[PDB]
């Protein structure tokens, strides 16, 4: 009746009626014909579910607020036994025949109430009938353990886990009515279970003794029965599987030595044949990433434990293949790339956010190379040669996938390039770097096969760079060159700018920058002409590039400084809010400031604008501008030579200072005040 | 035309209605004022091809001021998770918040955000972050008063509302 128009307000967007239905709530709810009410209400059907979710979740309210006058959280009117003996009857008549929202929202009312009542043990097994009797019923009671595990404490943890355990095994084992979700959401439950009781052993043992232990090995082998089957060939069930498997490897180590010898083998056909369906069905495309996800932390995990460590050392030559295998790019991402260069760029950076299967590949890789630097560098020469060779093989049939191995090939190679390159410093491997740079970097160079490819080959090119020929560094860096204009695709054009700042790295940690010294001038009118095209990610990058190139030789800054000094001004003012564009300005004026031929026009073209900012009103310029411009104002005065020029004692010093005075943010004057701080150290 | 109803359950005094408000009209407000339950600020945006609303329903982040936690998600669209970059307690909760989001209503898009990238970008939390990585979770950083991907946790979610990856404001 109108029990219910309440809630519609608690629905409503307007504050008033929301206000006044909140507050209705407030009020009636100490009478005891509440939570009945509630539950009348959201198990009937034939009504608005967003009111039955709404009664649900005020049910859960309810049953935290007045059921227990010793919880935390208790209100004065306490629930008579009427009502509770009365909805503890009705409310799990739902959790049945429904959409999933009101059969979690009522599964979590009922967990709230479980979690009370398990102790006094009223009878706790009608959702137990559900589970032989079919379908939504059974994912009732399976929300309801799965909230109920989730919420025992430490105490009840050692008397509900011999209860719960026993049965979810019975569940997972028949495999003849409990279909797939089901039986995977019974693995989640044991999980749960399990990590949270060897975090209780962590804290106050228990866990580990006479209770479970055995049942763990019980599940143990259930497990190793499941992965081999293909009905149950459902791929995330096999992914729920595998993340429980990982969670017994790490947990309780120990327990897991006697069986892993037998859980390997089928996890490394898991992996091959999940790489060769992958290849075929994403790759080459005219939850499985997540199976591919479960796969990678698994072997993570297996790196950890220092028993299991020397494990994957054996059988590392063949697990790099299959990784090399897996960092193929997919044909949505080269549409997506190709449709939006700001992904591309935000992707393959080593800094990302996005996780696909590519980067944990790359992750994984990163990893036991840096485990196993000598027989990982090994290990990958070896595939990577195999690669090249089943490579070339599919190449000659001239098949239309052929390239994405040469890419992943590259990237492998070059992600690792210290190790490898260390190696064959001293030879301890037998590639050949000289042919690998030739026949496989330079040669793909001239094909007209795919963009990405041609940049992937760019900036494979700039690791290598400590060992090449001079010629081999000029062909480089002219076919670098060449990749800024605009002639070549946007996404080649990046990987040329990411290549040119390897170069730009390497050779001058090398100290042979003179071979860069002739092509400064390109370089450099191809990185404007490029930042002035795209805006945001592209330009986070080509001013970082700009900077390092900046450092490379000082005199080409001093000739061309008119260029850089105009450029990166505007954009610092265009572009001034985002943190990093602030950065990377403060980093070129900080690197054009050592140059003493660059001071007057820097000084003469900048003060002027800096000053201008420091004038302006707080309300007018664009937010946190102001302490932008006092940092580089900071970097500028601080990385100059002693000797102080006329604009800044004329116009920096009491611009600054009427600035520091007159501003109210708390950040302007932190920044200003280091500001002071550093001009008191002339001399 | 279309309203399309969002929600942010940021916890702690992590940015959210100085966002709201930015968003909405005006500047940032340094003033600390904890929302005491729940305020709706429309907030319409016009597309290159269409017109989409967006009622932020604000949350509250701490405890006494709750009123109803999980009552207000109901017929949601999207929803925002937040905790700023300069804060370490304010992502130790963020699979809470997420299990408290996701169950009332089901896999909607959701961004974890963070916000004010002025300060200092994963401070105390750590240097990477790793629950976005396998749900259907995309991450960002964005500032209220810097005003840095100010618009691009609700380009995410206009995008993967409609369904076009070429909506642009
Ligand atoms: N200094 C600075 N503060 C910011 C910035 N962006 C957001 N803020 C924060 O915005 C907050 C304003 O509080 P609210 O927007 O109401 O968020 P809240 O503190 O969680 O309050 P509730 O919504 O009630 O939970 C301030 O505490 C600031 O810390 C920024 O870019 N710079």
């Amino acid at each position: 009746e109108a029990l219910v128009d309440t809630l519609t307000g608690i629905l409503s967007p307007v504050q008033e009626v929301r206000a006044a239905a909140e507050e209705q709530i407030k009020v009636l709810e100490v009478t005891e014909e509440f939570g009945v009410h509630l539950a009348e209400l959201t198990v009937d059907p034939q009504g608005a579910l967003a009111i039955r979710q709404l009664a649900s979740v005020i049910l859960k309210q309810y049953v935290e607020t007045h059921w227990c006058a010793q919880s935390e959280k208790f209100r004065p009117p306490e629930t008579t036994e009427r009502a509770k003996i009365v909805i503890r009857e009705l409310l799990p008549n739902g959790l049945r025949e429904s959409i999933s929202k009101v059969r979690s929202s009522v599964a979590y009312a009922v967990s709230a109430i479980a979690h009370w009542d398990w102790p006094e043990a009223w009878p706790q097994l009608f959702n137990l009938l559900m589970e032989m009797l079919v379908l939504n019923a059974v994912h009732g009671a399976m929300r309801v353990l799965t909230e109920f595990t989730r919420e025992v404490t430490d105490t009840q943890m050692p008397l509900v886990a011999p209860v719960i355990l026993p049965e979810m095994y019975k569940i997972f084992t028949m495999a003849e009515v409990y279909g797939i979700r089901t039986r995977s959401r019974a693995v989640e439950i044991f999980t749960t279970c399990a990590h949270m009781i060897c975090n209780m052993e962590e804290l106050e043992k228990g866990a580990a003794k006479v209770l479970i232990f055995p049942v763990v090995q019980q599940f143990t082998e259930a497990f190793v029965q499941a992965l081999q089957i293909p009905p149950t060939s459902d791929s995330g069930f096999k992914m729920e599987v595998l993340k429980a498997v990982t969670a017994l490897v790490k947990n309780f180590p120990k327990h897991m030595v006697s069986s892993m010898q037998q859980i390997l083998p089928i996890v490394w056909n898991t992996l091959t044949e999940s790489a060769a369906f992958y290849v075929r069905t994403e790759v080459n495309y005219t939850g499985f990433e997540n199976l591919v996800f479960s796969i990678f932390e698994f072997v993570h995990a297996l790196l950890e434990n220092s028993k299991f460590k020397s494990t994957v050392k054996k059988a590392l030559p063949e697990l790099i293949y299959y990784i090399i295998l897996y960092m193929q790019i997919t044909e949505e991402q080269i549409k997506v790339w190709t449709a939006n260069p700001q992904q591309f760029v935000e992707d393959e950076d080593d800094d990302t956010f996005s996780y696909t299967v590519r980067i944990a590949a790359q992750d994984l890789l990163l990893a036991v190379a840096t485990d196993f630097q000598n027989e990982s560098a090994a290990a990958l020469a070896a595939a990577a040669t195999r690669h090249l060779q089943e490579a070339e093989q599919t190449k000659n049939s001239g098949t239309e996938h052929w390239w994405k191995i040469h890419e992943a090939c590259m990237l492998a190679l070059g992600s690792v390039k210290a190790i490898i390159t260390d190696s064959v410093k001293n030879g301890r491997i037998h590639f050949d770097m000289h042919g690998f740079l030739t026949n496989v970097i330079l040669a793909d160079l001239n094909l007209s096969v795919s963009p990405f490819l041609l940049g992937r080959a760019l900036w494979a090119a700039s690791r290598f760079t400590v060992a090449m020929s001079p010629e081999l560094i000029q062909q480089f860096l002219q076919a670098t060159v060449s990749g800024l204009h605009e002639t070549q695709p946007p996404s080649v054009r990046i990987s040329a700018v990411r290549a040119i700042w390897g170069y730009c790295d390497q050779l001058k940690v090398s100290e042979s920058t003179h071979v860069l010294q002739p092509f400064l001038p390109s370089i450099l009118d191809g990185l404007i002409h490029l930042a002035a095209q795209f805006s945001s990610e592209v330009l986070n990058l080509v001013m970082e590039t700009l900077c390092i190139v900046c450092t490379v030789d000082p005199e080409f800054t001093a000739s061309m400084e008119s260029k850089i000094c105009p450029f990166t001004i505007a954009i610092f003012l265009k572009y001034s809010n985002d943190p990093v564009v602030a950065s990377l300005a403060q980093d070129i004026f900080k690197e054009l400031s050592q140059i003493e031929a660059c001071q007057g026009p820097m000084q003469m073209r900048l003060i002027p604008t800096l000053v201008s900012i420091m004038q302006a009103p707080a309300d007018k310029i664009p937010a946190g501008l102001c302490a932008t411009a006092i940092d580089i104002l900071t970097t500028v005065v601080r990385n100059t030579k002693p000797p102080l020029s006329q604009l800044l004692i004329c116009q920096a010093f009491p611009a600054v200072a009427q600035c520091t005075l007159h501003t109210d943010d708390n950040a302007t004057m932190q920044n200003g005040g280091e500001c002071l701080r550093a001009y008191v150290s002339v001399t | 035309v279309p309203t399309f109803k969002l929600v942010l359950v940021g916890d702690g005094g992590t940015g959210k209605t100085t966002f709201v408000k930015r968003h909405l009209t005006g500047e940032f407000e340094k003033k600390y004022i904890a929302t005491i339950g729940v305020e709706v600020h429309p907030l319409s945006f016009y597309t290159n091809f269409g017109e989409i609303k967006f009622d932020v329903w604000d949350t509250a982040g701490l405890e006494k001021f709750g009123g109803l936690r999980d009552g207000y998600y109901i017929n949601a669209q999207c929803a925002i998770i937040m905790f700023d970059v300069t804060s370490r307690i304010t992502y130790k909760n963020v699979p809470n918040w997420h299990r408290d989001l996701v169950r009332v209503c089901e896999n909607i898009p959701i961004v974890l955000c963070g916000n004010k990238v002025d300060v200092k970008e994963r401070k105390v939390k750590a240097k990477t972050i790793t629950f976005h990585r396998k749900k259907n979770l995309q991450y960002y950083d964005i500032s209220a008063k810097s005003n840095y991907n100010f618009e691009k946790p609700f380009l995410w979610l206009a995008r993967k509302l409609a369904g076009n990856p070429q909506l642009e404001f």
